[PDB]
């Protein structure tokens, strides 16, 4: 029981292409989305790790 | 060191010269003077100035490592990616310091061949109208003016107007 739960929720992801459709169905056990996430602005970005805090 | 002007015959620096980083001293009746020469110095300053701008201008690509993560299960990967990056950085390493380490030498060298090259211009201009003696230095054979001092610095000197004086005071 790791946080008080026996039980698992296993997340997956894609890129969905423009024009593209994604389809769900499911009998159960489907977390559905209710959002997307559009790409806005894409560019050379990173992810840093740090404990720190902006300034 | 290598052309051995510097730390050689002309044994130590001149901390009066301060107009530039070699030149002249001319000790006749009018005055003394501590006078920087133009042509060596100003061509020493161009070739430093284009071998740091030559430094800096080779070590500049670009961008990022795009910075990677990975699992308990591709460990290999992991490495690799470290193995890649602490490789290059070696390699840079190196260049960089080596580089560094020889463009110094190098640098040395110049001054030493600038100051050297300088000595070898008034000397052989001069010619037998003086002692060599070789502290760097000199000794006319005849008088020599605020006029034919300021002749020699800037390149011309007639030989054959002091000729036959400095002849007749040699002997
Ligand atoms: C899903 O939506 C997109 C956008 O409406 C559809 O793309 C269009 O398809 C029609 C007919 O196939 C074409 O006339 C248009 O040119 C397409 N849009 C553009 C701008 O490319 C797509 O066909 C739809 N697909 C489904 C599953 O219905």
């Amino acid at each position: 029981k790791v946080n008080g739960l026996g039980s698992r929720m296993e997340f997956s992801w894609t890129l969905l292409d423009m024009w593209d459709t994604i389809n769900f169905e499911s009998t159960g056990n489907l977390i559905a989305p209710e959002y997307g996430f559009k790409i806005s602005k894409r560019g050379s970005s990173g992810i840093m790790k740090t404990e720190g805090t902006l300034e | 060191g290598l052309f051995g002007a510097i730390a050689g015959f002309i044994e130590g620096g001149w901390q009066g010269m301060v107009d530039g980083w070699y030149g002249y001293h001319h000790s006749n009746d009018q005055g003394s003077g501590y006078a920087a020469d133009k042509e060596s110095t100003q061509k020493a300053f161009d070739g430093i100035t284009n071998k740091v701008n030559s430094v800096i201008e080779k070590m500049n690509t670009q961008f990022e490592a795009v910075g990677k993560e990975f699992s308990n299960l591709e460990r290999r990967l992991e490495n690799l990616n470290k193995k890649m990056e602490d490789g290059f950085l070696d390699v840079w390493t190196y260049n960089a310091e080596l580089l560094v380490l020889m463009e110094n030498e190098r640098t040395l060298d110049f001054h030493d061949s600038n100051v050297k090259n300088l000595y070898d211009k008034v000397r052989m201009q001069l010619r037998d109208n003086v002692k060599e003696l070789g502290n760097g230095c000199f000794e006319f054979y005849h008088k020599c003016d605020d006029e034919c001092m300021n002749s020699v610095k800037n390149g011309t000197y007639d030989y054959p107007k002091y000729e036959e004086e400095s002849k007749l005071n040699r002997n």
